[PDB]
């Protein structure tokens, strides 16, 4: 029986893109996002816009 | 890549031509000597783009 899928949470590299509205975390942490329903989510992809 | 180089070449060509023009016109009467004035070019990032 498959007990579960387990994810590896090691850090990747740090690609430089030169854009203005983007950030990247270098240690443990997550950005907190709020959807339109009200339910909160946690993420690590750092491409933001207006 | 080529932007740092072709802009420097285009700047130095006009800097040579404004010297050659003075060297040619050093014998006329109502002439005033010219000089170029450059300024660097920057994007929103930190490295340069030329001149």
């Amino acid at each position: 029986k498959v007990a579960g899928i387990t994810q590896d949470f090691t850090d990747g590299t740090t690609t430089n893109t030169g854009r203005g509205l983007d950030v990247a975390i270098s240690q443990n942490g997550f950005f907190r996002l709020v959807d339109s329903n009200g339910s909160v989510f946690y993420s690590r992809n750092g491409q933001f816009k207006l | 890549s080529f932007s740092q180089a072709v802009s420097g070449l285009n700047a130095a060509a006009t800097n040579l031509d404004v010297i050659g023009n003075n060297i040619a016109n050093s014998a006329t009467y109502g002439f005033k000597s010219g000089t170029a004035s450059f300024a660097d070019m920057f994007a929103g990032s930190k490295v340069g783009l030329g001149v």
